[PDB]
């Protein structure tokens, strides 16, 4: 079950995860990434 | 500092288990925030699911 911050994902099985969690996960990821990029904490994560 | 951010955003249990994971992998949580955050998110998503 692969997920990303920019609304991109890859599920091995389709019926394993239905459309509700898929929303909350991407929402949480995007919200977090937003909160990080908002307070300049992304560069430290992207950095080595 | 993300050390504050993670405290604000994530729960206690996540930080505890994440730090326990980083402890078991023999790594300092405070000296490596990125890994702590990655583990925190990676651990949170499971619970979210």
């Amino acid at each position: 079950m692969i997920f990303s911050y920019n609304q991109d994902y890859s599920l091995s099985n389709e019926s394993s995860l239905d459309e509700e969690g898929k929303g909350r996960v991407l929402s949480r990821l995007t919200e977090l990434q937003a909160e990080l990029s908002l307070k300049n904490l992304w560069q430290v994560l992207i950095g080595e | 500092s993300m050390d504050t951010f993670i405290t604000r955003n994530f729960q206690t249990t996540i930080i505890q288990k994440a730090k326990n994971t980083m402890a078991e992998f023999s790594e300092d949580p405070e000296l490596q925030p990125a890994m702590l955050f990655n583990i925190c998110v990676h651990l949170e998503v499971c619970y979210v699911i």
